[PDB]
């Protein structure tokens, strides 16, 4: 057992075309695996923020993406032009609204939409909120 | 040794010996029935 | 009903009239010490005779079986009959015998329980408030026909909270609350 | 051993088992494929 | 008796730990970072050659952080918390900080 | 002893009392009711037309342990299992 | 653009029909028209026909091929088909019933139990139809699962499905709720066009590209769609495209279920977790230059790794110096989302334009966090973020102060790194996940760093040298002496190096007194991680973290220090100087074995002739192993006489150093090398005979030898021989493979309780919580941070002390919890807020605060936070007794200051720690299930025989509490104190049948008569502990009821004093020889009384107590019953009764049920765990937290999300959500991970906004 055969490092590389993630294989430079263990001991520290984008897709792979929020169906671009066909064959008029998700999981979800699963997902619209000067308090023992 | 406050003492249990990382995967009617 | 049970239910019987005395009062064991009990037993019609020992107030109920039940009002009657039922239904005045095949209200894992006034529920109600609008906390559950629901029981007080006085090993004691939900 | 099982040789015991070296493991192969080429050739001819 | 109960738990809102100084620091700091404009006092070319952590601290403890937290139905400043646990907290984060070469 | 039965309801028997012990797990190798005898004996005592009928209870306890204890001062025996005594192993395992 | 509701719902027909991409081939020309064409989307090197986009921008669109007249069945909901078949009459098509027809009941103005009783009715119908339109029978349709079509039990008969379509489809809207229909019955049949899915899920596959094996399903489909077949071939080709596994049983084909097979599913394997892109794994190894906020880096992976710089006012120019230096390895471009990689002299520098909110990527610096970790992770301890410090080599270098809380060594460990750069990510890791902040442990709150191995023998050393000159002193010291004080003294003592690195004056009962160590000697308990007097423990609670860890790193550069100066070693004259001892132990066991075995003889060959009767197996078993152990024994106390000797003769033995110092080395371990081996055990038994009665044939036929049967004499010094090897082995191997098995199961336990605990955490008010149910009033008890509050003595009310009414009347309102375990446990210990004892300093009776001030200052403190923290709700009158006790003006005296401070630290305490958002469920299962996985595999826990009903110790206890299986057999236990109510049930239930007395049956015919005779003696009826009538008994009791005997007549003889003759006269039914060898054969094991168990059912005693000085004595019984209704006739008055969860929550109630599995979950794991009661009360908390129990292996009360059922690993809960038509919100942890959101958990419990007034009143 000799250490220069177990070293592994990456920094960026290739990714698995289904999901889109990093490859596997020491001799394929893929990538340590984060598995759900460790999941559960970051979310044991309190640190919401760094498992949020150690889960999420990396930040330069960003890209516009629109959901109709009638039928879920990821609206297509022609010509310029968002527009969900299905609705739109229907001769409706649904908003179109953008989505910041991982790819695997529109994959999961246009899998689900197979079996005849239909998924759909509303948004939070609460009304503005406006601060007020608030008084004091000490919350100190009287000693 | 000695004891102090033995009716709060913590006892460790901790393996000496674990097992090292994985490496890289890399009719002749002639058997029972055997039902 | 036979003549071992009754004993047992004698002993229910005078929580009973705690209750019965002073809708407020703690229920446990100990209460127990304040009473004493007298037993005539037969096949048709069992009396017991509970008794308040510095009050020297009698209180005399008569247990039937289900089946038969021949109910006269006598001297100082609790009002209403006993009833010993074969599966568990809903009313405060009938007990299944799987309630009494031991001596239930002496193991160490009877509760000690209260009844909540109405300061102490406003409290708990304002307690339960998230500070977000309206939006509040739920107590857990609790089903309707348990035993300590039937020894709580007055007719003009319906009985939404019940407290409890948890043993606890390194606190001593520790306090819960549970909600009551009815079952049809 | 209905009535004394404990005295009786269990099935997991070395007492009651044989082991196969290199030359069995040809040898039953052999015995197979002759027998399946004897087969074949049965069936052939029937058919034919 | 629901008012002074409300005025106990309305009082209790105001104690703070580690977790939400720690989300102020975090929201102000990625603004910071990403190109917003300080808040500080006598801001001038001067202000852009210290460090960015020395800029969120001066912004706390002079009562011009943007930031705004929800915690019970109510809004507050990073400066309608306890004092004296703002204090406390801080000089922990601080001594840690300068253990790690950040400050 | 009051009727306390079983049913198919692990073990580990001598093999030579496990057979007996689950056939007799079996409702359907009882009658439905029981059987008198019906072969004549212990022709010395009348106290046995006195259990065999109507005494259906813990008297006829009582007359059969009086039956037990008569039989055993007729032979001359103490009659009182608590009486007699067991015999001590420590003085064969004391050693050490 | 916050995603905050997802709602579950089946497409409608016409939402199919409506594409414009018609599939109608198997094959084309250009693919155009089949299951492959580009207008569905992009593929390998081609855009897509439809929006024209490449694949990184196109996500698909839908197609349809079309199917004629051809009704067809949606395969996950054919069950539900026939659910839907058994409410109706097939026939007509009407209900089964005929009230729901009638106009004078309205079903919109009732639900629930109207609804459930009127299609409880509906269903129990199954009559011939009612209705007179057909008066037909009814009939039972099932799936055929050999045809793929729906055949009827009756007759074989084919069903179509244009028929259940019709009939499914006319039930009214207004009689759904009965059948419990949410949307549609028409949405469960495909009827015009069966949709074709996009190409994002079935890409061409690589390593010339294979086909996907979905393609191939769908292009099947479409092959007998066009060629107008019938529907059993279109339905088996949907089947197996859709779920194969519906009709077949294999389960390797590939289709649409594939995603969520088993464990493997997708949301498990890539959306809760993944590979990432900055990440390394190396073997570890120590660093004495590395503390414990630090961990080193290797070269090769410094030089990969790639660290974020941000454009923005205050670093442009840096970055712009970078550029110039050939520095920055990557750029991206924000406001064109472009990532470049920035050659060396190979790339252009106007390309470059360093916007704000840009960044550049360069190679890793030090003092950067980074995330790094061991695997297996069991706690939090196992994933932290250090600062980067350049080392040497290729293995990433760890302090030896971290191991313990990793679990790691170096015989060839390994760790893995990550880096996240997120600004965010950065100040959470800098301040949550630094090591300094994670000293105290969560639960117990000792420190989780500190020394190891030879560190210690060090300190216990450094303690105890003498005569140190000034010069000796400051070279022990090294870079610390700096401000060491010499103050008048020329000769200074190891105590005197304690003082100084103990910079601090505080007092603690024990170990310290003006910050003066006061106990005899320093040992693991005061420099080890995770023990109860550890220093650094001290020094935290005194002022904070910070010096806790100072004194870590301190006391460890001295102690190695002092080992570079001294050295220590063990050597071979230091265990065996020479062979007298050995000799002389060895003579000794020589003697007394054969003592023993003399002894054995002597009984064997009294019993073989007739002067006693023989034992019982089970106490000859019992009589041997008592001797062997008393030899045992003696070896002990012959190892424990000759430590103390030598100790004595040779003070300096480093072996005895590591005995005392606490480390590793006891008198059992000396006595294997140097005594004797001792019994080997196989499940707390030897080991078993095979073949002749024997294990080896080394020994005779039946032999009795001990020696045979796993008794080892000899030590490892004097050499184990072949057989006593061979019973070694039996004993290691067995250990190695139950170590597997238990790897195998903790696993999935441990998963089990993490995923159902994981959203429970404290509110905005201190509270216990989970979704939107109230827990616990108080957090901890005492709304205070777990870490922080302290175990203390509890003191028992007397006469002596200053306020004795008062303290007396407080024990009386809280005692009641304190005698547990069924009266035979009194409280040793209460939960302090604080730690309080490092503030305390007696004062000299003057210049000490009055008594009736210090009472007034308690009570009222107290009071004050009653009624402003707990809310008028929560009892602390412990935190008044600990405090009354305490500071008890007969036990110290105290100046007003300590008084001030002391309570100050207290409404610190209560103000800074505890805050909203705290993962105290997570944790606490993380704890469980570390405790229950590590005690398995290192065999904690030995196996013991036992002659009475026992509730065992382990894993698999702990298993079967959670799982909470019903009917099965409880073991009650019955307490009182009146013996005989127990002697009747003993006698009752206790089991006994003849051939466990050594009968002496024998059989004899004559005429007209069989004349069997039954001999017993006495001894073993009185060891039974039964009567003569007994046996008696149960004879005529199984001969009158038998079915093979037909007359019989029984009588009873006194042989002599010590026997008794039982006669049957019998005469047997026909056939005759065959019922007599069978009665014959069951007499001995059917004449028996009492409930058949493998447990006798003795009676014990034991002291029981009323209170902490009134004491009882108790007589106990244990027995296993499916219930409690035997007992019923029995005059169990005044007897205390405990029995198990379902008895007692069907009895008494939910609350008690919750006891109960409190404290039987808190026993499983042993003596010495008392800590682990506050995390075992929130788990039984959960699991009764509705009215009933609830196990953890089902969502069954609880309102769990869809999609928290899904990663639990349901399987099927999408589509019952589908079917229900369900509408969630998303809240859970695995709901807001599906969605890349922030949990609510920590610094993401609360909400965040930015204020813009200020920025708005600048003007420029
Ligand atoms: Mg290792
Ligand atoms: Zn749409
Ligand atoms: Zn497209
Ligand atoms: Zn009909």
């Amino acid at each position: 057992h000799l250490t220069q055969d177990k070293a592994t490092v990456r920094c960026r590389g290739k990714k698995t075309k289904l999901i889109r993630q990093a490859n596997e294989g020491r001799k394929r430079g893929g990538g340590i695996k984060f598995g759900e263990m460790e999941r559960d001991c970051l979310i044991a520290h309190g640190a919401a923020n760094t498992i949020t984008e150690v889960l999420k897709d990396s930040e330069e792979d960003y890209q516009d993406v629109y959901v109709c929020e009638n039928c879920g169906d990821i609206a297509a671009q022609i010509k310029g032009i968002n527009t969900c066909l299905r609705c739109s064959k229907l001769n409706l008029s649904p908003l179109l609204t953008k989505i910041d998700t991982t790819h695997v999981s529109k994959v999961f979800l246009t899998q689900m939409n197979a079996r005849g699963v239909k998924v759909k997902l509303d948004f939070e619209r609460r009304p503005p909120s406006f601060y007020k000067p608030l008084d004091k308090v000490d919350l100190k023992p009287s000693f | 040794t000695q004891s102090i406050h033995e009716n709060k003492e913590i006892t460790e249990i901790l393996p000496d010996n674990n097992p090292s990382p994985p490496e890289s995967p890399e009719d002749r009617n002639d058997e029972p029935p055997e039902d | 009903m036979n003549q071992y049970n009754v004993k047992y239910l004698a002993k229910i019987l005078c929580l009973k009239t705690e209750i019965a005395r002073d809708p407020y009062a703690v229920i446990n064991r100990n209460v127990l010490l304040r009473y004493t009990t007298d037993i005539e037993y037969n096949d048709l019609v069992t009396l017991i005779t509970v008794r308040h020992k510095i009050d020297s107030m009698k209180t005399v109920f008569q247990v039937f079986n289900e089946s038969s039940i021949n109910y006269t009002p006598v001297d100082d009657d609790y009002g209403e009959p006993i009833i010993i039922t074969s599966y568990l239904q809903k009313g405060h005045n009938k007990f299944p015998v799987n309630f009494l095949y031991i001596d239930v209200v002496i193991s160490d894992l009877f509760p000690s329980f209260v009844r909540l006034d109405t300061t102490e529920t406003n409290i708990v109600n304002s307690v339960l408030q998230t500070g977000d609008g309206k939006k509040t906390l739920r107590l857990p559950k609790m089903l309707e026909t348990e035993i300590v629901v039937k020894i709580l029981y007055r007719p003009n007080i319906p009985l939404k909270i019940v407290r409890f006085f948890r043993n606890n090993m390194v606190t001593g004691v520790e306090i819960a609350d549970r909600s009551v939900i009815s079952v049809a | 051993c209905i009535f004394h099982t404990s005295r009786y040789p269990d099935r997991d015991s070395m007492v009651c088992h044989r082991i196969l070296t290199y030359g069995k493991y040809f040898e039953t192969l052999a015995h197979d494929e002759l027998e399946n080429y004897i087969g074949n050739i049965r069936n052939d001819i029937m058919n034919n | 008796i629901g008012n002074h109960i409300s005025a106990l738990k309305r009082r209790y809102t105001r104690r703070i730990s580690l977790f939400e100084i720690a989300g102020i620091i975090a929201e102000s700091y990625n603004l910071l970072q990403r190109g917003r404009l300080p808040l500080v006092s006598e801001f001038s070319d001067e202000t852009m050659k210290q460090n960015m952590l020395h800029v969120i601290i001066q912004e706390i403890e002079e009562g011009s952080c943007p930031i705004v937290i929800e915690k019970n139905g109510e809004l507050l400043s990073v400066n309608d918390f306890d004092k004296d646990g703002l204090k406390f907290h801080l000089d922990y984060i601080i001594k840690i900080w300068k253990l790690q070469k950040r400050y | 002893i009051k009727n306390i039965g079983n049913t198919k309801s692990e073990t580990k028997f001598e093999s030579k009392n496990n057979i007996g012990i689950e056939y007799s797990k079996d409702s359907r190798n009882k009658l439905s009711y029981r059987n008198k005898p019906s072969i004549a004996t212990n022709l010395e005592y009348k106290t046995l037309c006195d259990m065999i009928k109507g005494t259906s209870g813990t008297e006829k306890e009582f007359l059969r342990y009086l039956l037990f204890g008569i039989k055993c001062i007729k032979k001359g025996v103490e009659y009182n299992i608590d009486k007699i005594k067991d015999v001590s192993y420590n003085d064969y395992f004391n050693v050490l | 653009a916050v995603i905050s509701k997802v709602t579950y719902s089946l497409y409608d027909q016409k939402e199919i029909n409506a594409t414009d991409i018609i599939i109608s081939h198997v094959k084309n020309d250009d693919d155009i028209g089949t299951v492959k064409d580009g207008r569905l989307g992009a593929m390998d090197g081609a855009l897509c026909k439809t929006c024209g986009k490449t694949e990184l921008e196109c996500f698909g669109h839908w197609g349809k091929v079309s199917i004629y007249k051809t009704h067809i069945v949606k395969p996950e909901f054919i069950s539900e088909i026939i659910r839907l078949l058994n409410h109706i009459c097939i026939h007509c098509g009407l209900l089964r019933s005929r009230e729901p027809y009638s106009d004078d009941i309205n079903l919109k103005e009732l639900s629930g139990h109207a609804l459930r009783r009127l299609k409880d009715k509906i269903l129990s119908k199954k009559k011939s139809c009612w209705n007179s339109e057909c008066m037909q029978p009814y009939q039972k349709i099932t799936f055929s699962k050999k045809k793929v079509c729906f055949v009827n039990k009756l007759d074989d008969i084919n069903v179509p499905n244009s028929l259940i379509y019709q009939k499914l489809i006319s039930i009214h809207e207004k009689f759904w709720p009965l059948l419990e229909i949410h949307q549609y019955p028409a949405n469960l049949f495909y009827t015009d066009y069966f949709p074709i899915p996009p190409l994002i899920i079935r890409p061409a596959i690589s390593f010339p590209k294979e086909t996907n094996e979905l393609t191939y399903l769908l292009g099947m489909i479409v092959k007998n769609c066009n060629l107008n077949a019938d529907e059993q071939v279109i339905q088996k080709a949907v089947i197996e495209y859709d779920d194969i596994k519906i009709i077949s049983n294999n389960t390797t084909s590939i289709n649409l279920s594939y995603i969520t097979s088993g464990k493997n599913n997708m949301i498990r394997s890539y959306i809760v977790a993944r590979r990432k892109d900055q990440t390394a794994r190396s073997v570890i190894g120590p660093s004495t230059s590395i503390t414990v906020n630090e961990v080193g880096m290797p070269a090769y992976i410094r030089n990969t790794l790639t660290e974020k710089i941000f454009v923005n006012a205050f670093t442009v120019d840096k970055v712009k110096q970078l550029l110039a230096s050939n520095q920055v390895k990557f750029y991206f471009n924000k406001r064109l989302n472009q990532l470049t990689r920035i050659r060396q002299g190979k790339f252009i520098k106007n390309k470059i334009h360093l916007l704000p909110g840009d960044w550049v990527e360069v190679a890793v610096q030090e003092y950067t966090s980074i995330i790094f970790g061991r695997q297996p992770s069991l706690h939090r301890y196992n994933v932290i973020a250090s600062s980067i410090r350049a080392t040497e080599g290729d293995t990433i270098k760890i302090s030896p102060g971290i191991a313990n809380s990793q679990n790691a060594d170096f015989d060839g460990d390994e760790e893995w790194m990550i880096l996240e750069q997120n600004p965010k990510a950065v100040i959470e890791q800098s301040i949550l996940m630094y090591p300094t902040t994670l000293l105290k442990h969560d639960i117990h709150g000792a420190p989780v760093y500190g020394s190891i191995q030879d560190e210690i023998v060090a300190a216990y050393s450094l303690f105890r040298i003498q005569d140190l000159c000034l010069d000796e002193v400051l070279n022990i010291l090294g870079k610390y002496g700096r401000e060491f004080d010499p103050k008048g003294k020329c000769k200074f003592s190891g105590k005197d190096i304690y003082t100084y690195l103990i910079g601090e004056k505080i007092n603690y009962p024990g170990l310290l007194k003006d910050g003066e160590i006061i106990a005899n000697d320093v040992d693991s308990n005061f420099v080890v991680a995770m023990r109860h007097l550890s220093l650094a423990g001290l020094l935290s609670d005194h002022k904070s973290n910070v010096e806790g860890i100072n004194f870590i790193i301190k006391s460890s550069y001295v102690f190695k220090r002092y080992l570079s100066i001294y050295g220590f070693g063990v050597t071979f004259k230091d265990l065996r100087p020479n062979s007298t001892f050995t000799n002389k132990l060895e003579a000794i066991n020589v003697e007394k074995i054969e003592l023993i075995k003399e002894a054995y003889a002597k009984y064997l060959n009294d019993v073989r002739d007739g002067k006693i009767v023989p034992l019982s197996k089970a106490l000859e078993a019992d009589y041997v192993e008592s001797m062997l152990s008393n030899l045992t024994n003696l070896n002990i106390r012959e190892i424990e006489e000759h430590m103390r000797q030598t100790l004595i003769d040779d003070p300096d033995n480093n072996l005895l150093k590591m005995a005392k110092a606490g480390y590793k080395v006891n008198p059992t371990e000396l006595m294997y090398i140097l005594g004797t081996y001792g019994q080997q055990r196989i499940d707390g038994e030897p080991a078993e005979t095979r073949v002749l009665g024997r294990v080896l044939p080394y020994y005779l036929p039946d032999s009795k030898d001990p020696e045979g049967r796993g008794y080892i004499l000899n030590s490892l010094t004097k050499g184990l021989t072949g057989s006593q090897y061979y019973f070694s082995m039996l004993v290691a191997r067995s250990q190695s493979t139950d170590i597997v098995c238990e790897t195998s199961r903790t696993g999935t336990l441990a998963r089990k309780i993490i995923k159902k605990m994981e959203d429970m955490v404290v509110d905005g008010y201190g509270q216990v919580v989970i979704g939107n149910t109230l827990i616990k009033y108080a957090a901890n008890y005492t709304k205070i941070l777990g870490s922080v509050c302290k175990p203390v003595d509890l003191i028992y009310p007397d006469e002596s002390m200053t306020w004795y009414l008062e303290i007396s009347a407080l024990w009386n309102k809280i005692k009641q919890g304190f005698v547990y375990s069924q009266k035979q446990k009194l409280a040793k210990k209460t939960l302090a807020p604080f730690n309080f004892l490092v503030f305390v300093k007696p004062t000299t009776e003057d210049n000490a605060i009055k008594v009736k001030d210090l009472y007034d200052m308690i009570h009222n403190v107290i009071d004050d936070v009653r009624e402003k923290y707990f809310f008028t709700v929560s009892n602390i009158d412990f935190m008044e007794y600990i405090f009354l006790t305490h500071l008890n003006p007969s036990r110290i005296r105290i100046t007003k200051e300590t008084a001030i401070t002391i309570f100050e630290k207290f409404y610190e305490k209560l103000n800074y720690t505890l805050g909203g958002g705290t993962p105290i469920g997570i944790i606490s299962a993380q704890v469980l299930s570390e405790k229950f996985t590590q005690q398995a595999l290192s065999s904690f826990h030995t196996t013991e025989k036992s002659g009475a009903v026992k509730q065992k110790l382990g894993f698999n206890e702990f298993n079967n509490l959670t799982n909470l299986s019903k009917n099965k057999t409880e073991i009650i236990t019955l307490v009182s104190d009146d013996i005989s109510k127990l002697q009747s049930v003993k006698i009752n239930f206790e089991f006994v049948c003849l051939g466990e007395l050594n009968p002496n049956i024998t059989l004899r015919k004559e005429t007209d008569k069989y004349v069997v005779d039954i001999i017993v003696n006495r001894l073993y009826i009185k060891r039974a502990e039964i009567t003569e009538l007994v046996v008696e008994y149960m004879i005529e009791r199984f001969i009158s009821f038998s079915v093979i005997v037909k007359e019989w007549g029984m009588e009873t003889f006194i042989e002599d004093e010590d026997n008794i003759r039982f006669t049957v006269y019998l005469n047997f039914v026909e056939p005759e020889e065959l019922n007599l060898s069978k009665f014959m054969m069951v007499l001995p094991g059917a004449a028996n009384k009492g409930k058949i168990s493998k447990f006798k059912i003795p009676i014990s005693d034991y002291t029981g107590y009323d209170d902490f000085n009134q004491t009882k004595k108790l007589n106990k019984m244990t027995v296993e019953l499916m219930n409690l209704k035997e007992l019923g006739s029995f005059d169990l008055e005044n007897v205390n009764v405990y029995p198990g969860v379902w008895n007692t929550y069907d009895i008494f109630g939910i609350e008690a049920a919750r006891e109960y599995l409190c404290e039987a979950m808190l026993n499983t794991y042993g003596e010495g765990f008392d800590y682990l009661y506050q995390p075992c009360d929130l788990l039984a908390s959960l699991l009764c937290a509705s009215y009933e129990p609830e196990s953890v292996n089902k969502f069954k009360f609880g309102a769990a999300s869809t999609l928290k059922r899904a990663t639990f690993g349901d399987n099927k809960a999408l589509l019952n959500a589908a079917l229900h038509k369900k509408s969630e919100p998303i809240n859970d942890n695995s709901s807001c991970h599906f969605f890349s959101k922030v949990p609510n958990i920590g610094t993401g419990y609360y909400k965040y906004f930015i204020d813009l007034g200020l920025l708005m009143r600048m003007e420029r």
